RNA sequence: AGACCUGAGUGUGGCAGGACUACCCGCCGAACUUAAGCAUAUUACUCAGCGGAGGAAAAGAAAACAACCGUGAUUCUCU
RNA sequence: CCAAAGAAGGUGUUAGCCCAUUGAGCCAUAAACCUGAGCGCCUCAUGAAUAAGCGAGUAGCACUGUUUGGGAAUG
RNA sequence: GAUGUGGCCUGGAGGUUAGGACGAAGCUUAUGGCGUGAGCCUAAGAUGGACCGGCCUCUAGUGCAGAUCUUGGUUGGCGUAGCAAAGAUCUAACGGAGAUAUACUCAACAUGCAACGUUGGAUACUGGAGCGGGGAAGGAUUUCGUGCCAACGGCACUCGUACACGAGUUGUUCGGAAACUGAGCACAACGUUAUAUCGUUUUGUUAGGAAAGUGAAGGUGUGUCGGCGGAGCUGUUCGACUUGAAAAGGGGCAACAGAGAACCUGGGAUUAUAUUCCAAAAAGAAAUUGCAUGUGGGA
RNA sequence: AACGUGUCGCGAUGGAUGACUUGGCUUCCUAUUUCGUUGAAGAACGCAGUAAAGUGCGAUAAGUGGUAUCAAUUGCAGAAUCAUUCAAUUACCGAAUCUUUGAACGCAAACGGCGCAUGGGAGAAGCUCGUGUCAUCCCCGUGCAUGCCAUAUUCUCAGUGUCGA
């Protein structure tokens, strides 16, 4: 092989996603939808995104929204499965 | 609270994939603290947190290149070494003739030079 | 309208981020020259055409 | 009539960006650009404009590698013992 | 059967393409202008155009000058 | 008062002596470079004490074209 | 038009001799004196704040009133020409600093005018080929909320497509691509050109042109079956692994209105997105691919 | 009268002049001084606690490492130590990193698209005893343009070419 560099498995998570959003739409579909909001690497993918999301805080999410913002970021509507709550992971990751 | 280059290098290459992975972590977590307000004293660990991860993969890929080449360094190897493991220089001079190969001589040459050596002299 | 290649919007992108004025604190630095951002885009006044 | 009223009659675009300077000249029908010629595999280049080719050249941009080389080249490709 | 001649396929190891281009080497190559007009001429074996190198390039070891009591690869300087 | 240092910058007015400069000298070095063609070892190389030919679609020449100070023709 | 001038002036150089924080250069003048003049010098600054004068010689990008001269600024015209197509606004209340804003005299008018935004009424216009509701091209945050009124919206604004801050664009089925051909393009190949940055390249179709790496059937092993006679054996069907029929004419792009294409209602679901969001009674009802498992039936 | 005119003192508008100069122009010199398929020049995105431009840098992103040097940087803030060093800051350079591209070269392209090989990774279905394994799907690495040269433990072939069996 041509490429030498060590790359780490155990860390790719950590660049899928990249910060939770915590405007007020955000907040909004953490209660009535059990949703999170997080913004992602812009070439990451929703199947890696789901990934991500059990790698990183050991939930299931049901269904991943994407969208390109206008500023160039990537953003996810990730809605957990019914069995975890929104809220309690978001307490956990630390925006409340 | 960081990593110092010296202990960084009498680890493993393991407990470097370890360490990194804590210091990813920790990093990931102070983004969410940017994000939500945040206390000025974290903020402020951040760049600290960057720079040791930089510090534990400089020493993970100079232990690894270090590494890979002493194992194509080998006799029978060494003509497949990659071609990032091979000395850069310049395209020029990777393609110039070699002193070994510039210095030859032909035998007339050769008996030439030595039946008539260039001498020192000097005039009174 | 509806479409654009997506380098162009990530291009349209940048103009917007950069247009922004200059932060209040560097103007309180040592050797300052900067008071107002001169590249600062109107969509009225000048077009970027991507 | 030609003028004012002609002017509104102009529609879609002769030009877009091109891949290879970014310059707004790439002919979108002829698939080529009018700045570098690409895709030609060599640019644009004329004597009749040097101020032209002063504001393409080597040094007018970031020369990434051009600076380590030379760093090199000017230390004798110094190595560790 | 096989050979060797010619020509293919693939594996293995390499090289070319682009940039720069002030100076240098090869080609291609105008006109304005001057001639108190203008066509040969001049501008000029120049500009523009197309190729190719290097720290220089090119040239270079006599099928050379001379006509002398002879000189002695190439390049450059005064003349 | 210094000067083998007057040297031209800085410092809140015009500075040899407020600061930095201005010299012998000291320390450290991949390779390369220079030095009884530096100096050893192994290996490998190496010096000294009878006739024949010599560059062919080449040189010439003719026509045309071009270039040259080169003119019954310089390339 | 020629020439002369111990003739004048400007930026620098070699010399010489001076001045300046007790104030250099520059600038200002009913500051006077000197010179025929170019100019020189002094005075004052209720100017300035750090350099600079004389004389000899040297030197040059060395003297401005005009070139429809160049650049910057200013200027009368001049509070002038005008700001007149698309019919139009009125009223009360609320908001706002934008008022009912006052020496004397004085009951109110004759001394704070004129102008704003919102809401309710009134009146009118657009009149479905609309100052309606959605898209393409083009634009690219103008969208939304809050705040704000220096500049800008040629009058005005408390308003704004202005400014500032903070937000917003959610798809198995929608459009595109993946994945069609068209007018066409021109990579490869070949040829040409001093030079490829030239030419050919859909009339079924590249190239003097060996451009197919795909594979019927077999043989040979494996896996799922079948039948026969005595869990195995022979033969056999069908999928995986290892002999070669026939398939001429290289690789690609070009349609967001042609071809193609599996979703469509309800919502109390937004400040701004929605056949894109809604979560167990999915408000819900479907349709479609790709893999699998089990059941039923064949092999 | 009023407009208007002239002079002087003081103001405004307007930015000349002088002094200042980390810039330009011109001349001269010194070199183990001359890029790129080991992917250049150029172009595009991104990176700081705070960061629009510019500068520097590349997901190790206003920088990693190593040598010197010796206490800062500085708008604010933050910061173990007040420092032999392991963490100040500068300077230099041997070790590294180096996103999308571009000669750009797997195929394309107003498409952050789509392949064929070969390595991996993650896999909540299914099988197995939450552990293993893992279909479809998904992510990452490397190879894969054309031409030419050399080569083949002496690789596989073609020709009513020339022979020979
Ligand atoms: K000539
Ligand atoms: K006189
Ligand atoms: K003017
Ligand atoms: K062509
Ligand atoms: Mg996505
Ligand atoms: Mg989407
Ligand atoms: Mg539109
Ligand atoms: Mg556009
Ligand atoms: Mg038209
Ligand atoms: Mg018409
Ligand atoms: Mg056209
Ligand atoms: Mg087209
Ligand atoms: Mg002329
Ligand atoms: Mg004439
Ligand atoms: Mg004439
Ligand atoms: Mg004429
Ligand atoms: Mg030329
Ligand atoms: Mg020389
Ligand atoms: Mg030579
Ligand atoms: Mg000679
Ligand atoms: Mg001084
Ligand atoms: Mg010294
Ligand atoms: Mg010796
Ligand atoms: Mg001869
Ligand atoms: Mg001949
Ligand atoms: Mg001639
Ligand atoms: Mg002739
Ligand atoms: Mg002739
Ligand atoms: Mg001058
Ligand atoms: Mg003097
Ligand atoms: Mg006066
Ligand atoms: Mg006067
Ligand atoms: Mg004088
Ligand atoms: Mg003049
Ligand atoms: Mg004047
Ligand atoms: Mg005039
Ligand atoms: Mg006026
Ligand atoms: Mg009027
Ligand atoms: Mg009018
Ligand atoms: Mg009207
Ligand atoms: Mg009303
Ligand atoms: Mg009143
Ligand atoms: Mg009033
Ligand atoms: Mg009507
Ligand atoms: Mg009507
Ligand atoms: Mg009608
Ligand atoms: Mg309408
Ligand atoms: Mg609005
Ligand atoms: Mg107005
Ligand atoms: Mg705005
Ligand atoms: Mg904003
Ligand atoms: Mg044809
Ligand atoms: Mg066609
Ligand atoms: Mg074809
Ligand atoms: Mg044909
Ligand atoms: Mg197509
Ligand atoms: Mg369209
Ligand atoms: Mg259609
Ligand atoms: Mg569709
Ligand atoms: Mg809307
Ligand atoms: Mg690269
Ligand atoms: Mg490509
Ligand atoms: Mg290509
Ligand atoms: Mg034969
Ligand atoms: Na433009
Ligand atoms: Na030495
Ligand atoms: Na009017
Ligand atoms: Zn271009």
């Amino acid at each position: 092989s041509n490429r030498v560099t060590v790359e780490s498995k155990d860390i790719a998570a950590f660049n899928v996603i990249r910060y939770p959003l915590t405007t007020d739409k955000a907040m909004k579909k953490i209660e009535e939808n059990n949703t999170l909001t997080f913004i992602v690497d812009s070439r990451a993918n929703k199947t890696e995104i789901k990934k991500a999301m059990r790698k990183l805080y050991q939930v299931k999410a049901v269904k991943v929204n994407t969208l390109i913002r206008p500023d160039g970021l990537k953003k996810a509507y990730i809605r957990l499965s019914a069995a975890h709550d929104a809220l309690d992971t978001a307490n956990k990751i630390g925006l409340v | 609270h960081h990593m110092k280059i010296k202990d960084l290098r009498e680890k493993s290459k393991d407990d470097l994939l370890k360490t990194l992975t804590e210091y990813k972590k920790e990093l990931s977590q102070l983004r969410v603290v940017q994000q939500t307000g945040g206390a000025e004293t974290r903020l402020g660990r951040i760049r600290p947190i960057r720079k040791s991860i930089a510090r534990i993969l400089t020493v993970l890929n100079q232990n690894e290149r270090s590494n890979l080449k002493m194992f194509y360094a080998d006799r029978k190897l060494r003509c497949k070494t990659p071609k990032v493991l091979r000395t850069k220089l310049t395209h020029r001079r990777r393609l110039a003739l070699k002193e070994n190969e510039k210095n030859r001589k032909t035998s007339r040459q050769m008996r030439q030079a030595h039946k008539f050596p260039k001498r020192v002299y000097a005039v009174k | 309208g509806r479409f654009k290649p997506l380098a162009v919007k990530k291009k349209y992108a940048k103009k917007m981020n950069q247009n922004k004025p200059v932060p209040y604190w560097i103007r309180l630095r040592t050797g300052n020259r900067i008071k107002w951002n001169e590249k600062r885009r109107h969509w009225r006044r000048t077009k970027l055409n991507y | 009539t030609k003028g004012t009223t002609s002017m509104g009659q102009r529609h879609g675009r002769t030009h877009i960006l091109c891949r290879r300077c970014g310059r707004n000249s790439y002919h979108v029908q002829w698939e080529r650009c009018a700045a570098c010629a690409y895709p030609r595999a060599s640019r644009r280049r004329y004597n009749w404009s040097v101020k032209a080719i002063k504001r393409r050249r080597t040094g007018t941009g970031r020369c990434r590698y051009l600076k380590v080389v030379n760093r090199r080249i000017a230390n004798h490709f110094k190595t560790p013992k």
